[PDB]
This record gives C-alpha cells, structure tokens and sequence, in this order.
C-alpha cells in the first residue's frame, strides 16, 4: 500500500505520524487536552473518548442522551472545566476534567447550529454557530451574550485565532468573513483567486492562510492582511487542513492519505511518504504543543505525532 | 441571508448525563 512513483516531490526522510485505529468507526471531529496526558476527543454518533496516556490509546465513555444521533463538532478544555457542542443543538459541561458531565439546554432562540466551543477556564467560554453568531457565557453557560449582532450567510471552517478573532469561509467558498471583538457585524472580504475557497486560518505570525480548490494555498501579506502573494502549488490533489507545528514547520493535509511538511514557513514542501499507506482523507490536523498533535482522519483512524 | 442575532440567551438548569 501506497507506493509513490519517481519524479514526484522530494519525500521526508522520516516519518513522526503514527496510525491509530480506535475501538469505533465513528468519524473524529474535535479533540482537546487538559494537560499533557489527559485528553478527549469527540465525533459522529455521539462519540466521546478518554486518554490519559497523551493519546496512545482512547476509552469510550458512556452518556446518556435521549439520543445517540448528534454529531459532537468541538470539543475545549481548559484546565478541569470542558465544553461539546454539536448537531442538532446539543451543550455538555464538565468541571471535574471529565468524570461527569451535564447537558446544558440550550435557549431555543439560538441561531444555527453550534460549531465551535472555546473554553476560556473559570466559568467562561465562546461558542459560535454556522451562522456567525457568536455567545460568551461567564458563569458556566446559564447565560450568553451576544459578541456580534449581524452576518451573512452560512460559514465553513471557523477558525480562531490566538486573540479571539475568527475567520470563515462561506458555505459555497465564494467568499469569506472576518470579525474581531468589537464589532456588531462580521465584515465580508471578497476572494482573490477564481478557484473556491476550501479553508483559511492564522499563521503564527499575524496572517492568515488559505486553502482553495485544485490543491493551492496562499498567505496574505504581513503589511495588508488584506493583500494576498501568490498562489502556491505544493504537490506541483485537495487539501483540507494546514498547521503550524513551529514558526517555520508547516503540514498540509489531504485526501487519500496525502500528507506534506514544509521545513520553511511554507516555500517548499515535501511529502510524508510513509502515511500513504493509511486509506483515510487526513481532513483536520491539530498540534496541541511542539511535541503532542494529532491528525483526524476516517473510519476511527487518527495520526499520532511521536516525538522524533 | 442576513441574520440579527439575539442579544442575549439562557439556559435552563443543566441535566446529568454522565
């Protein structure tokens, strides 16, 4: 399985990616830590799995819902206090790291379905809605208030960046939105290529990063995060995800097991050769320290990043 | 479609499920 022909693009010449299959086929699609060895990941039909050995292997744990319908979108710790949202509305909370849980009703005046939870510790998280509505609570979830009062449009691929702001793709990737704290309506960017915008996020560094159709990517320029260089083809294939290890450590996911690095900030890539062999789409990387990150993929498989 | 978001939101009290 996955032999890969001469005359493609230069291989690393290591491979830090561990295949894990675990006890579901159940789609994974959130994780989170509370520290370095504790952790939880969460996914379709309700999924819900326990590490405490950093995520060499993974408990099922047992809810009770009135049903085991909802796909479970994100997942945040911070510290002992995590939060799920998922479809349809659904809130779970813990304050104990995960030893109980409790669903918190959510206001059937929200807007959308949640699609992202951010735990803030101490009784507070955001949380935000396919629609870009945005909710802070400071005591626990009993109450919510608005950040933002208008948007457009379904959003796609909500990221957010280390001061709280967003970005999002529109649903049919024709556009994408911005906001930060402050302002009452998220504010629309038109597109800078013909090819529709698959996903986009933050650097480390102050600017984002696009993913858009046909496998190219691009970052915007430092002095205008508004301007946009020139559009980048890795693998000379979609991609679904890119993240920053360190400063200068890019990955790149893809379908049917692609996987590239780039050692330079994202000039040149190389391609992971080794994880060719797993039959997954690699659709979400998320690096929770130099040292500790995973990959999410199909079927129950997720990569684990050993360090080396 | 442009939406107006409700200013404020509450939750009834939680349930245990686990």
């Amino acid at each position: 399985h996955g032999l890969v022909p001469r005359g493609s693009i230069p291989a690393l010449d290591y491979n830090p990616w561990e295949a894990i299959q675990l006890p579901t086929t159940a789609t994974i699609l959130d994780m989170s830590f509370i520290d370095r060895h504790h952790g939880w990941l969460v996914g379709v039909n309700a999924t819900l799995m326990e590490t405490r050995d950093g995520g060499q292997t993974w408990e099922p744990r047992t809810l009770v819902l009135d049903h085991s319908d909802y796909r479970f979108n994100s997942v945040s710790f911070q510290g002992n206090e995590g939060w799920i949202v998922g479809e349809p509305p659904i809130m779970l909370h813990t304050t104990d790291g995960g030893q109980s849980w409790s669903q918190i009703p959510l206001d059937p005046k929200l807007p959308g379905s949640p699609r992202l939870i951010k735990a803030l510790g101490n009784g507070s998280a955001e949380m935000i809605t396919n629609v870009g509505a945005i909710y802070r609570t400071k005591d626990s979830g009993k109450n919510w208030q608005a950040l933002v009062q208008e948007a457009i449009g379904v959003m796609r691929n909500l990221n957010r960046s280390p001061s709280g702001e967003y970005v999002a793709v529109s649903s049919r990737g024709s556009f994408y939105s911005t906001w930060e704290p402050g302002q009452t309506a998220w504010e629309p960017h038109n597109r800078t290529t013909s090819r529709r915008l698959h996903n986009m996020g933050f650097t480390p560094d102050g600017r984002l990063w696009m993913i858009v159709n046909g496998g190219k990517i691009a970052f915007s320029d430092p002095d205008n995060s508004e301007n946009w260089g020139e559009l980048l083809s890795p693998l000379r294939v979609g991609f679904l995800d890119l993240a920053y290890r360190t400063p200068n450590e890019v990955w790149l996911a893809g379908g049917a097991g692609a996987l590239l690095c780039s050692q330079d900030g994202g000039q040149t890539w190389q391609q992971d050769v080794d994880v060719k062999k797993v039959p997954s789409n690699f659709y979400k990387i998320l690096f929770f320290s130099p040292d500790q990150g995973f990959i999410l993929g199909q079927k129950g498989i997720l990569l684990r990043y050993v360090t080396d | 479609n442009a939406h107006n978001f409700p200013l404020d939101l509450a939750s009834a009290e939680s349930a245990p499920v686990a």
